[PDB]
RNA sequence: UAGCUAGUAGGUGGGGUAACGGCUCACCUAGGCGACGAUCCCUAGCUGGUCUGAGAGGAUGACCAGCCACACUGGAACUGA
RNA sequence: CCCGCAGAAGAAGCACCGGCUAACUCCGUGCCAGCAGCCGCGGUAAUACGGAGGGUGCAAGCGUUAAUCGGAAUUACUGGGCGUAAAGCGCACGCAGGCGGUUUGUUAAGUCAGAUGUGAAAUCCCCGGGCUCAACCUGGGAACUGCAUCUGAUACUGGCAA
């Protein structure tokens, strides 16, 4: 089914991930319907780590897109609203 | 990745004073310099087309230390930018690290510039670095860290840039060792005996 | 100050019944470096009593031509002679850049940023002709509007 | 809407079938002329609803027949 | 040139050939090197250039240049064929790269030892 | 024979330097 | 065979100022009174005479300021072989905008700026200089 | 490399596929495509892009990514959304 | 990534130097060796060959070869030519095709303007930010020159009628 999870990209041992939607049988970083939001991992204590769009997040929730585990935490730290 | 060689050989190509060795002594007081550059250097050359336009470009790089991988980088930087490509060069050259601490008089030589630079004895905005390609930003601090405090140079090097001109872009306060970078340098500033428009032809070739 | 500057030298050729005489032409180009150039060509027997003969048909033909602070008005074409030099105003293109024979002459010129390509031939006398032609046939913005128009500011925009 | 598509019939010598011609006027990309284009497309009909040389307003239909899936709609400016 | 003329039949550049069939895009082959041996040039100069006529390793059997000064080939020596003219022997377009597989280096040589493959004064 | 019929031994003219067939475009060198 | 009555009405203005003529005539049309309208408005020509009632004789009348010609630079650019649209970003500046680059548009013909202060654009006819 | 094709262009009816269709049969009609280049031969994965170039273009499309194809060779079918 | 421990102690080669294209004159060889990208250098007085000294250009890289593009306006759409340099069918008629005087009305395909959908992401550029700075990584935007539909302008081109 459709789902909602993360493309490790960045460098060597400098990881970023991108929030996608995509078909659960492809390849992490391939072919994605619509990317949603990052993540970073190794950010600083500045501004901006994570962004995340939670009107299309909840939007693929009704449609029926199962959202990952690592990306459900991300939906906790936010608090859902700051 | 240096040039670790006779230093002043290079300004006899040029045939005039490009600082790099400067203390107390003007030109050795002696023998040849601003004159003949080698052993047939007597003979005076024709200085064709390409030359005047390439011991141009060579004598900036012989100031600032840069290699020609180097400094080529930087004209990619100059010309994409806007405004006068003849003018970013020499502001990007300037913004440099070891040229802003040469400019404060804390070391009194670009080389040795890079010597404090490179032995972790500067914190630029008050964290160590030591990359002497560090593009200075404006409105910043420049500053020496504690080991490197009264050692001998800092010393020697600020009462020997009394003579100098106090470049009027900056801030140095000789006495606390510690510089404040003002605005971007302008080009009628710096020293202008450099035909900039030169250089830029050159690698439009 | 007149800024005299060379630009070529040959070594031509006569043929006479015993043997051959070598006269050596010289090509030069004085210009003060506000829109005013002139180019001499002479030649002698000897190669530096040729380029003092061309320093002197170089300042009887001095032209005026515009410029906007150091570059031209507008692009314009220079054919003469098998050269089709074209310029380029280049405003703030930062820096003389155009060929050999091509450059010499807007830099006495007092010109300082253009882009040139000397398109055909690249014969040193015929592209000093070329651009001599292309450099007085540039007009000026005020030069234009008094011919029609009569406003140097409506015409413009 | 109905996206609609004019052209003159080419031939009419087919059974319930009719190949159409229509021109189109394309800019040719290297150059700048804005040259002349035809195109065949197998139009379907009732019986013989046009006759030859005569335009007329075509829909793309469901696919019908191998490299067929055109129909007419009207025979506008027939052959008188 | 008439544009209708250009859309009727385009603007066809010819193909510049490549000065070497060597199998395209492979800068050195192995050689075989059958019959070494010294021809003379053409009419301005004078020398006997060795040469010899190499059975490549695709198929093909082309004559290389032998670069430096004194070689060290045989009847059958395995060397690297490197491309280029001299426009001085008529047939040869490649060389062979000193310091090779089997085709040994020059003998005291200082000025442009790369070239010729000689290692460095080891003294 | 064979042995003085190869392509090598033959006779070599000089250009002169001076008189018939003398004349050089630039020279070994074209220095100005 | 007259394929382009247009570039004949720029060939007489060509031709005019190099023979040092005061004024040149031809056969009017509406889209040549239309062009020479615009010519008029920017000062290249003087005062046209559209005499005529069945063979409309259309006539221009040169300028001449500096004792030289002032229109000296002119051609035809959207030729009928091969037409040039412009749209609103496209469009040219005669050199460097001291000289005009007649566009009919669908207001009408106009000015290469004057299309650019309407925003509209079309076909260039001529680049005059 | 100037003609190529005869299930080939089309109609009705039967059958077949998840689905339309000569996809496949029977009968009838004799057309369909082609100089804006059909068939034939050689060569080749396509593209986002990459290199170069003032632009326009030319050349090439490894890595990253979408799609197609193939899985010792040729062929077919079953399980199964 | 910081802190501490030594004597500058472990860290410089490569091509080139006749012109193009930055940089020389002395030995050895003597159209013989060899150099080369091209023009051409070597004939017992070489700045082109082979060493030495001295310089130049790059520098943990430097050269050579192979390959594409550029200089090539030497396939020219932007941007060439054809009396003599390569190039006007020997000539004429003529279908397809290309283009076409002038006026009015009209339509609105070509054309122009706006909007919507799409033009995947990453790349290519613009301000930002973060790895000590850069390379790289990355946010937003622009762009993706396009195509289709819808609503207008409708002068010019095309269609139709007179
Ligand atoms: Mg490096
Ligand atoms: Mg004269
Ligand atoms: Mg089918
Ligand atoms: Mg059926
Ligand atoms: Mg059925
Ligand atoms: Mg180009
Ligand atoms: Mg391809
Ligand atoms: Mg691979
Ligand atoms: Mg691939
Ligand atoms: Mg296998
Ligand atoms: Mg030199
Ligand atoms: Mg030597
Ligand atoms: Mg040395
Ligand atoms: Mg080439
Ligand atoms: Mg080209
Ligand atoms: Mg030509
Ligand atoms: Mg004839
Ligand atoms: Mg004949
Ligand atoms: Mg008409
Ligand atoms: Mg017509
Ligand atoms: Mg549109
Ligand atoms: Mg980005
Ligand atoms: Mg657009
Ligand atoms: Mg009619």
């Amino acid at each position: 089914m459709v789902t909602i999870r993360l493309a490790r990209h960045g460098a060597k041992k400098r990881p970023f991930y991108q929030v996608v939607v995509a078909d659960s049988r492809n390849a992490r970083n391939g072919r994605f319907i619509e990317r949603v939001g990052f993540f970073n991992p190794i950010a600083s204590e500045k501004e901006e780590g994570t962004r995340l769009d939670l009107d299309r997040i909840a939007h693929w929730v009704g449609q029926g897109a199962t959202i990952s585990d690592r990306v459900a935490a991300l939906i906790k730290e936010v608090n859902k609203a700051a | 990745a240096r040039y670790l060689g006779p230093k002043l050989k290079l300004s006899r190509r040029e045939g005039t004073d490009l600082f790099l060795k400067s203390g107390v002594r003007a030109i050795d007081t002696k023998c040849k310099i601003e004159q003949a550059p080698g052993q047939h250097g007597a003979r005076k050359p024709r200085l064709s087309d390409y030359g005047v336009q390439l011991r141009e470009k060579q004598k900036v790089r012989r100031i600032y230390g840069v290699l020609e991988r180097q400094f080529r980088n930087y004209y990619k930087e100059a010309a994409r930018l806007k405004g006068n490509t003849g003018e970013n060069l020499l502001a990007l050259l300037e913004g440099r690290l070891d040229n802003v601490v040469y400019r404060m008089g804390f070391g009194a030589t670009r080389a040795e510039a890079r010597q404090l630079v490179s032995h972790k004895a500067i914190m630029v905005n008050g964290r160590v670095v030591n990359i002497a390609s560090y593009q200075v930003s404006p409105n910043d601090v420049v500053s020496i860290r504690e080991k490197a405090k009264k050692q001998s140079r800092v010393k020697a090097a600020l009462e020997l840039a009394e003579q100098r001109e106090k470049p009027t872009w900056l801030e140095v306060d000789a006495g606390k060792m510690e510089g404040t970078f003002k605005r971007k340098p302008e080009r009628s500033d710096l020293s202008a005996d450099i035909n900039e428009h030169l250089i830029v032809e050159l690698y439009s070739k | 100050e007149l800024q005299e500057k060379l630009i070529a030298v040959n070594r031509v050729s006569k043929t006479v019944k015993g043997g051959r005489i070598f006269s050596f032409t010289a090509l030069t180009v004085v210009g003060d470096g506000n829109g005013r150039v002139g180019f001499g060509y002479g030649k002698a027997r000897e190669v530096p009593a040729a380029i003092q003969k061309a320093m002197e048909k170089a300042r009887r033909n001095m032209i005026n031509v515009a410029l906007n602070n150091g570059t031209l008005q507008h692009p314009v074409k220079g054919v003469h002679t098998g050269s089709r030099v074209f310029m380029q105003p280049a405003s703030e293109g930062t820096g003389i850049i155009a060929g050999g024979a091509m450059r010499a002459v807007l830099e006495v010129a007092g010109v300082h940023n253009v882009l040139a390509k000397a398109y055909g031939s690249t014969n040193p006398i015929n592209v000093v002709r070329a651009t001599i032609d292309g450099l007085e046939n540039m007009n000026s913005p005020e030069m234009v509007a008094a011919k029609r128009g009569k406003s140097v500011e409506e015409i413009l925009g | 809407k109905i996206r609609t598509l004019q052209g003159r019939v080419v031939s009419d010598k087919m059974e319930k079938s009719i190949v159409v011609a229509i021109e189109r006027f394309v800019k040719h990309p290297i150059y700048g002329k804005f040259i002349k284009r035809t195109t065949k497309l197998h139009v379907h009909d009732e019986n013989n609803e046009c006759g030859i040389g005569d335009v007329v307003e075509i829909r793309e239909c469901r696919p019908l027949s191998k490299t067929k899936s055109w129909t007419l709609v009207r025979v506008v400016e027939k052959a008188v | 040139a008439t544009v209708n003329q250009l859309v009727r039949k385009p603007r066809a550049r010819k193909v510049a050939k490549s000065n070497v069939p060597a199998l395209e895009a492979c800068p050195q082959k192995r050689g075989v090197c059958t019959r070494v041996y010294t021809t003379t040039p053409k009419k301005p100069n004078s020398a006997l250039r060795k040469v010899c006529r190499v059975r490549l390793t695709n198929g093909f059997e082309v004559t290389s240049y032998i670069g430096g000064e004194g070689h060290n080939l045989q009847e059958h020596s395995v060397i690297l064929i490197r491309g280029g003219r001299v426009k001085d022997l008529p047939g040869v377009r490649y060389h062979t790269v000193r310091g090779a597989l089997d085709c040994s280096g020059v003998k005291d040589r200082k000025q442009a030892r790369s070239k010729y493959g000689v290692k460095r004064p080891k003294a | 024979e064979a042995l003085l019929h190869d392509p090598l031994f033959r006779q070599r003219v000089e250009k002169n330097k001076k008189g018939k067939g003398s004349y050089m475009r630039k020279g070994k060198h074209g220095n100005r | 065979s007259m394929q382009d009555p247009i570039a004949d009405m720029l060939t007489r203005i060509r031709n005019g100022q190099a023979a040092n003529k005061a004024a040149v005539t031809m056969p009017s049309s509406k889209l040549k009174v239309a062009i020479a309208n615009v010519l008029k408005e920017e000062g290249f020509i003087e005062d046209f005479k559209v005499e005529g009632d069945t063979k409309p004789e259309l006539e221009l009348t040169l300028k001449y300021f500096q004792g030289k010609a002032v229109v000296e630079s002119i051609q035809r650019v959207s030729r009928p072989g091969l037409r040039i649209y412009k749209r609103k970003d496209e469009l040219p500046k005669v050199m460097a905008g001291l000289g005009i680059a007649v566009v009919s548009t669908s207001k009408g013909v106009m000015t290469d700026r004057a299309a650019r202060q309407a925003g509209l654009g079309g076909e260039i006819i001529c680049y005059v200089a």
